[PDB]
């Protein structure tokens, strides 16, 4: 089950709007929007996830995931992003043009409301200096955010994901997701 | 009518051989619309409670102590292609809201009231839909039945529900099987000049309905 | 109605005067005269070959040869022909002039014209007038933009055969025809006028508008 | 996708019986998107050259020292239906600009620089578009492979080249086959309020592609 | 090419049904030859290393998160009639050396640096080879996968050696899967006059190569 993502965590959108990740007209063309890595058993976007919160009670998993975005701008507004995954080992991208030359997918939200990307592998492994390296997937403008008038400039993605059907857990364990210990009486 | 959802993949059905109203209980109930705008935080409608006091359906309810069916839940949102957001139809069961601004004690821990509990036929608006009110993650809603209505895209949302219970039969005025919850995800956003509150409307038609235990 | 006045090869036809070369003896310094071939050379033909991009022809050339007063005396002329990437003569008695790889025709001076014809000469499939681009391959470090060695037709020379100089003074017009022309992917033809000889070079300032005004656009004529 | 333009009436092939890199170039390269404005004056890729520099069919170009292929090129233009006019798309081989400004001389006559031959990734732009900066007549630029993609029809304009040339293979670096010029007929214009800048994307695949002649 | 050693008696095969790289990496790599004289004590080459920052097969390993390959060895020594000695040639799996200088504790146990672990395309040269710089006994490396090199016989030696590990695919920065180890068992030795210093030569020939995981 595909479950919403939260790709703005960061201590200024506090609230539902921490689901949610913008789009603008000021933005020029060419330029970051916003990247995450993808992980479902380690802190941040994950943790709101199933496949993120039901990873902590397994400590092995692999398979592929599939991360699917969403726009809710207005039906008169268009443009393009370019959402691109770039595999464990490959630091985050600098620029467009090399994120391009990786796997992505071009998209453009006057055509589809809605676009999916399938990572193809991804699992963990042991035997905080490890800091276990995985892939992260960058979401760039190909064109400015193009809005006719009279019309909101301003619009939001919305991400989700979750696993395919090749993903595995295996050996058991409890989670530290919670301290509480026996609220009880 | 582009995309149904069929909650949990199984279709409603009458008892596994407790009478019918044959099809006189057949026909769509439309409630109030509700008129979201900006700052809107959601609403929820406990299900069979909704039609308990209204209609032919509700006076079958409050004279009948045993109750069983299913229903089809048509939610739509009229507005135009400069109006943009999104919500979060779905429909999740047994729910429960819980009481927030916390006292922990045996005594004093603040119980939500019936009002807030059972909302009525106006249903009821979040305090905070981060939570859905149950204090669990409304990030993960999209595990119950449900379906996006996303103004860019289709505005209609329909979604069919059997009758799930760990009983056959039970009584429509005291249980809520299942509650219909509708928050917005994205806030609505409009340029100046359009018009500021764009109306949601709900329609339900109880398909399959049983009753039993007639009072006098 | 009969197409064949519109096919690309009757375009071509009917030679022209694609160039003329004066001639006169002091005997040593200059006893000859060079004329490299291009058909560049005037605005006519140059702006009908310039709505291709590659084409391939043979070429036929007559050489009226008269003199300044005009009347002709039985002097023997010499044509020699030095194909591309033969040394050219750099004076009347030079040893140039007696090497047998290039073509000469002896013709007196009171005879009928003497004619020739060339065949495609080039390394390439077709000439092309339009060249995008560099002719090095050294890596370029970077006036050589856009000229093709590859159009070189070769040169004609001139002299008067004799052991001593004659005075006389000529002037060669030189008429070329072209034969068997196939020509390739169409370009526009020019608006503005031509500059640099060899080059698309314009002018910015003063450019010429394609098709002369009017009154007002609602009144026609 | 409605109308493919295939130029000059034939479809790219291999040579006529020099090797061939599979299916290993076969892929989309999109380059920066060119911001369209009210005063935008056109622009033009030198094309054997865009891709010369970037990606993994740069490495072969400039690592082998002969080349062949043909091209499939898509550009796209996003804009709203407030937004009006129209661009000329067209692949002209042989595109050679000229020294403008003139001084006409054996010696000083001002020629083109390498930046403003071969612009490089990011295109070049037309000084004065009137004579495609050839001198030559852009109301007749119609007659090489072109396309029309006005903002008030479909807004996306396909064109397939094949290779062109008087010989079977050449260099990737020095000569560039066929340019792609793109200019703004009718200018652009839009109400006040609308987003200024429309964006022009062009996506090229170079498909049926050969080299030769690797370099150590 | 009297005698091939087959290690383990087992063919390199490809991923039992990840990527291929055609025939692309199919050609033999020579390295830098060795040197070897009166007082050489022996040389070592962790192998998928020696290929990583050298040729198009070193491109791919350094681009490419995981990788899968078997391997082809020819070791020639070209000397002469007068010139006598014997090598041995193995191939280890998991060749690691040890830190020797014994001083014992949890901190200052002398580990080896990395340019000692990971040679790189010239190779190292043991210290004291009698142990193998493993602290095991070199009289009993005949174990492996080997051959002898003698001057006075044959002077090639060949070995095949499959993909072994635990796992079907790893890095090929980080991890050697098998070093290759020569050493002169018995010195040389050449009357005076003689050339003095004798070549070793060791081709190798990525076959049945796999990569994947790409990184632009």
């Amino acid at each position: 089950v595909e479950t919403i993502l939260e790709v703005n965590n960061t201590t200024e959108a506090t609230g539902l709007t921490r689901l949610l990740i913008p789009v603008s007209s000021q933005n020029k063309a060419d330029e970051l929007c916003a990247a995450f890595m993808v992980d479902p058993g380690r802190i941040g976007p994950w943790q709101s996830t199933l496949v993120g919160q039901i990873c902590r009670y397994y400590t092995q998993w692999s398979g592929s995931l599939k991360v699917t975005f969403m726009f809710t701008g207005s039906f008169m507004a268009t443009g393009k992003m370019l959402v691109a995954y770039s595999p464990p080992g490959s630091a985050q991208p600098a620029n467009r043009e090399t994120a391009m030359l990786g796997t992505h997918v071009i998209w453009d939200f006057g055509l589809q409301s809605s676009v999916s990307l399938v990572i193809p592998w991804i699992s963990n492994t042991h035997f905080n200096y490890d800091y276990y390296t995985a892939g992260v997937v960058t979401l760039w403008y190909q064109t400015n955010y193009v809005v006719p008038p009279e019309t909101p400039g301003e619009a939001y993605i919305i991400a989700m994901g979750a696993a395919q059907d090749n993903f595995t857990l295996k050996i058991c364990k409890d989670t530290d997701e919670v301290t509480q210990q026996a609220v009880l009486q | 009518a582009a995309n149904i959802v069929l909650a949990y993949g199984e279709w409603p059905e009458y008892c596994p051989d407790p009478t019918r109203p044959d099809v006189s209980v057949n026909r769509f109930y439309t409630l109030d619309s509700k008129m979201w705008q900006e700052n809107s935080t959601g609403w929820y409608w406990k299900f069979p409670d909704v039609l308990n006091k209204t209609g032919v359906f509700g006076q079958n309810a409050q004279f009948h102590y045993l109750y069983r069916s299913g229903f089809c839940l048509h939610v739509q949102c009229n507005a135009s292609k400069f109006h943009q957001g999104a919500l979060l139809v779905a429909v999740i069961p047994e729910f429960v809201i819980a009481g927030r601004g916390s006292n922990t004690k045996p005594n004093e821990a603040p119980h939500p009231g019936f009002t807030t509990t059972f909302p009525g036929t106006t249903g009821a608006t979040f305090h905070d839909p981060y939570v859905l009110d149950s204090g669990v993650p409304l990030s993960q809603a999209l595990i119950y039945p449900h379906q996006w209505v996303n103004l860019r895209t289709n505005n209609c949302a329909t979604v069919i529900v059997p009758y799930i219970n760990a009983v056959p039969f039970d009584s429509a005025i005291n249980h809520s099987n299942f509650g219909l919850v509708v928050v917005p995800v994205s806030p609505l956003k409009y340029s100046s000049g359009a018009t500021t509150a764009i109306p949601i409307t709900i329609t339900i038609a109880p398909l399959n309905s049983e009753f039993g235990g007639l009072r006098q | 109605n009969g197409v064949l006045e519109t096919t690309i090869n009757h375009f071509f036809s009917r030679s022209g005067l694609v160039g003329v070369v004066n001639l006169t003896d002091g005997g040593d310094t200059t006893g000859y005269a060079t004329w490299d071939i291009d058909i560049m050379g005037f605005v006519q033909l140059r702006r009908k070959c310039e709505m291709f991009t590659y084409m391939r022809f043979n070429a036929e050339f007559t050489f009226v040869t008269t003199t300044k007063s005009g009347e002709a005396r039985p002097y023997m002329l010499q044509y020699m022909y030095v194909p591309p990437g033969a040394p050219k003569p750099t004076g009347r008695d030079a040893f140039q002039w007696q090497t047998a790889t290039n073509p000469s025709v002896f013709v007196k001076l009171t005879d009928p014209p003497a004619q020739v014809s060339v065949p495609f000469m080039s390394p390439a499939s077709a000439y092309q007038w339009f060249y995008d681009g560099y002719p090095t391959f050294g890596q370029h470090p970077e006036t050589t933009y856009g000229l093709c060695p590859n159009n070189m037709m070769g040169t004609f020379a001139v002299r008067v055969v004799s052991r001593e100089a004659s005075q006389l003074k000529l002037q060669t017009r030189v008429y070329m025809k072209l034969k068997h022309v196939r020509a390739w992917v169409p370009r526009p033809i020019r608006s503005q006028p031509y500059l640099l000889k060899n080059f698309p070079n314009y002018d910015s300032s003063k450019i010429t508008n394609s098709a002369r005004d009017r009154s007002s656009i609602k009144q026609a004529n």
